[PDB]
Formats: C-alpha cells, sequence, structure tokens
C-alpha cells in the first residue's frame, strides 16, 4: 500500500503506520490476520478521494 | 533515514503555503476589483436617489 | 553526434549531486558516465511557471501521461504512413528533417513549451490546447489516408478493367461502332461473348441464335485468355436470340454498353482514377510532412509538461529542476539505464523518458 501510494501520489504524503496487538477476523478471509494502522495524511479534496 | 521523511515533509508544507497564498492573493485580488465595482455602483446609486 | 538512434530524457533537482560516483559535479559526473555510454548532453530550458494545486498538478500529471500517450500514438502512426509511400526515410520517419533541420537539430535548444503557443496561460490551458492540436492533426492524417486509400482502390479499379479475358476491356482499346455505339433496335446490331478459342465454336455457338435477327455468324479474335473476344452482330429487337447466341455453346456472353458517350466516359474515370492517384500521393506526402513537424511538436510539448509536472511533484517546493538532454547511441541503451538508476539514489528517478 505504501509503494502504490508514493507512485500514484508521487507527491509526498506523510504516513503513520501503527501496529495491532491481536489478530482480528475477517469475513471473506474467514481468519484473523495481524493488522496495522493506515493512517495518512495529504492536502487537496481530489487527492483525498483518490 | 527521518531526514528524507522531514524534507517530503517539508516538500508537502511549502507545497501547501504556496496554494494557501496563491489562494490569498487570488482572493485578495478579486476583493479590489468588486471593491470597485461596488464603489461605483454605491456612486451611480446616490448620485440617482440624490439628483 | 551518434544521436540518430532512440534518445533517453531525464530531469533532477538542480541541487542533487551524482549518487552512483561521489563527483564533484552532476554534469561532469554525466559528462564521464556519458564518456562511457559515448553520449552528448546538453541544457535544456523548457519551463512552465504557473504552478497550479496539488491535486490538480496530480490530475494534470496524470492527464498529460494519457495525452503523451495519444500523441505518441498519433505520431508513430503518421511515420508509418510516411513510410508506407516509402518517402520516409530510416523506416518509419527516425531520420525525417524537422523544422528544416535533422532530429538532434531540433531537439538541441527545445523549447516545444515556449513561444507563441501558451506563452503563460494556466497549464490546464495548455494541455487542452496541446490536445486540440493533436486532435486536429489526427483528423488531417486520418484524411489523408482515406484519400490515399480512394485513389488506391480507384487505381486498382482502372487496372483491373482493362483486362478484358473474361469481362469488357478497355474503352479506349475497344471498337465502338456495332458494339452498342447506336447498333441499337434494327439500325445495327453488337455482341460480345467467348466461346471456346476457334472461329468455328464462335460459328457453333451463333448457330444456336436460330437466326433471328443479325444472321452473320460471329466473329471472335483477341488476345483475351489466348481464346474468343468477339465483337459480333447480334441485334436488341432478338435479344432474347442474342442471349442465346452464347447460352447454349456456355461461351459466357461479356456484352456491355460501349457507346461514345460510354466510351469517354470510361476514358475520362480512368484519366481522373490516376490523376487522383497522383494528386492524393502529393496531398499525402505534404501532409506527412507538415505532420513530421506538426504531430512530433505536440507530443513533444505534452512530454515537456508531463516532465516539468514529474519534476514538480520530484521536488514540491521551490519550483526547481534541472532537466538533461536526452541523445544517447543505440549501443549504450540498455547501460544508460542502468548508469542512469546508479545515480538516481533517491522510474524512481525524479524524470525518464524515452
Amino acid at each position: 500500500l505504501e509503494q502504490i501510494l508514493w507512485r500514484v501520489l508521487r507527491g509526498n504524503l506523510f504516513f503513520k503506520t501503527v501496529e495491532i496487538e491481536q489478530p482480528v477476523y475477517d469475513v471473506k478471509t474467514r481468519e484473523y490476520k495481524h493488522k496495522n494502522a493506515f493512517i495518512v495524511f495529504s492536502h487537496g479534496d481530489l487527492i483525498i478521494k483518490r | 533515514t527521518p531526514n528524507q521523511v522531514n524534507d517530503e515533509l517539508n516538500k508537502m508544507q511549502a507545497f501547501i503555503r504556496k496554494e494557501a497564498e496563491e489562494k490569498a492573493k487570488e482572493i485578495q485580488l478579486k476583493a479590489d476589483q468588486e471593491y470597485e465595482i461596488e464603489k461605483t455602483n454605491i456612486v451611480r446609486n446616490e448620485t440617482n436617489n440624490i439628483d | 553526434l551518434y544521436t540518430a538512434n532512440d534518445f533517453i530524457l531525464i530531469s533532477l533537482p538542480q541541487n542533487a549531486q551524482p549518487v552512483t560516483a561521489p563527483g564533484s559535479k552532476t554534469d561532469s559526473w554525466f559528462n564521464e558516465t556519458l564518456i562511457g555510454g559515448r553520449a552528448f548532453v546538453s541544457d535544456f530550458k523548457i519551463p512552465e511557471f504557473k504552478i497550479g494545486s496539488l491535486d490538480t498538478l496530480i490530475v494534470e500529471s496524470e492527464e498529460l501521461s494519457k495525452v503523451d500517450n495519444q500523441i505518441g500514438a498519433s505520431i508513430g502512426k503518421i511515420i508509418e504512413i510516411l513510410q508506407g509511400l516509402n518517402e520516409t526515410s530510416t523506416n518509419a520517419y527516425r531520420t525525417l528533417p524537422i523544422n528544416n533541420m535533422p532530429v538532434p537539430e531540433y531537439l538541441e535548444n527545445f523549447q516545444w513549451q515556449t513561444r507563441k503557443f501558451k506563452l503563460d496561460k494556466s497549464i490546464k490551458d495548455l494541455i487542452t490546447l496541446i490536445s486540440n492540436e493533436s486532435s486536429q492533426l489526427d483528423a488531417d492524417v486520418r484524411a489523408t489516408y482515406a484519400n490515399y486509400n480512394s485513389a488506391k482502390t480507384n487505381l486498382a479499379a482502372a487496372e483491373r478493367k482493362k483486362t478484358g479475358d473474361l469481362s469488357v476491356r478497355s474503352l479506349h482499346d475497344i471498337v465502338k461502332p456495332e458494339d452498342f455505339v447506336l447498333n441499337s433496335e434494327h439500325l445495327t446490331t453488337v455482341l460480345v461473348a467467348v466461346p471456346k478459342s476457334l472461329k468455328s465454336d464462335f460459328e457453333k455457338s451463333y448457330e444456336t441464335l436460330s437466326k433471328n435477327v443479325v444472321p452473320a455468324s460471329a466473329s471472335v479474335i483477341a488476345e483475351d485468355a489466348e481464346y474468343v473476344l468477339f465483337n459480333v452482330h447480334l441485334f436488341k429487337k432478338n435479344v432474347q436470340e442474342f442471349t442465346t447466341a452464347a447460352r447454349e455453346k456456355k461461351f459466357i456472353p461479356r456484352e456491355f454498353n460501349y457507346s461514345e458517350e460510354l466510351i469517354d466516359q470510361l476514358k475520362k474515370e480512368h484519366d481522373s482514377a490516376a490523376s487522383l492517384e497522383q494528386s492524393l500521393r502529393v496531398q499525402l506526402v505534404r501532409l506527412a510532412k507538415t505532420a513530421y513537424v506538426d504531430v512530433f511538436i505536440n507530443w513533444f510539448h505534452i512530454k515537456a509538461l508531463r516532465v516539468y509536472v514529474e519534476s514538480v511533484l520530484r521536488y514540491g517546493l521551490p519550483p526547481h529542476f534541472n532537466i538533461k538532454i536526452i541523445a544517447v547511441p543505440p549501443k549504450n541503451l540498455s547501460k544508460c539505464k542502468s548508469e542512469l538508476i546508479d545515480a538516481f539514489g533517491f522510474e524512481p528517478f525524479v524524470m525518464y523518458i524515452i
């Protein structure tokens, strides 16, 4: 996801990855996997929508 | 390694600041033009009403 | 110069330093590496002062990439069309002159985004103007291709209709009297068929006419298929008997109208086909000569806009970047890709083009 973000949004966009202590079950995957936070900040409404 | 992230954040902040300054300057120019237009309109209306 | 082959453009921050080697000067380091690639590099100044919003910048960059792809496709199509008439040297107009100069001369001091065309308008306005110019050039190319196709079809029809082996021969080589020129009703007669390859066979076919009208035996002598090709008498008052004069013996009649007006019209049609072929060839050559400048400049302007957008994205702010030349000999095509990636210690580079 980070590589895709830095490619499509070639400009500068900060990231705030934070690790989750325990896995959370997924609906389609039917399994609990370790997750991380996807906090991201950028300017421009169109950029936010993208 | 944090130097690159700091530089990227600085570039993003500079781009945002430039966008804000450009928007503010455009708003200021539009407001000056509208002030001239409104002054002309008010002068015309006051001349029509008083005369 | 050795720049006749493909060229790879690139840009980098003007405040940067070489990363592949710790060179003191980026230009000197590039010259040393380009010496390894046997290439020549020079600065190119193609700026665009207007700067939009970050989201606007991303949208403009994506649109510029799409427009550059479309313009390059159009340029390749134009080059292929020019090569089709065998007028573009070096295959698909690789060495075709641009701005009354070769490609290295045209790109020596390129300012495709400069000059009167979009002097200081907005980047979106410049993109729209470039797209409109590309669309107009594409429409002109399509019109030229359609004209060439129509002229070629006319030439093919003119060549095919002059055979006469199993059809009506050329009116210029044909004989008018008694061959549907007059020869109508009871005044005179006209016939045409291909019964075998002998007069007796033609007489064998003509005997089946029952001598209703034009009892004269059919005479067939021509080079058509080294066989029978006749201009014989069979009056229209006996059209059924005229047909039976060839149908019974399987002569496969090929009669047609060949009056004076018809022959003149056929000659005019052949001359018109030839003249249309020549004129369409001249028009296509002129259009390709114009297009090798126009569509190339449109694609170059789209690429310059994309490069400027990438450089802005590669720096953010303040707007400042250095653009390098693209010329490179074909031998170093792969090596330059490695060396440039080696020096781009930050495509991952600030810019890259083919």
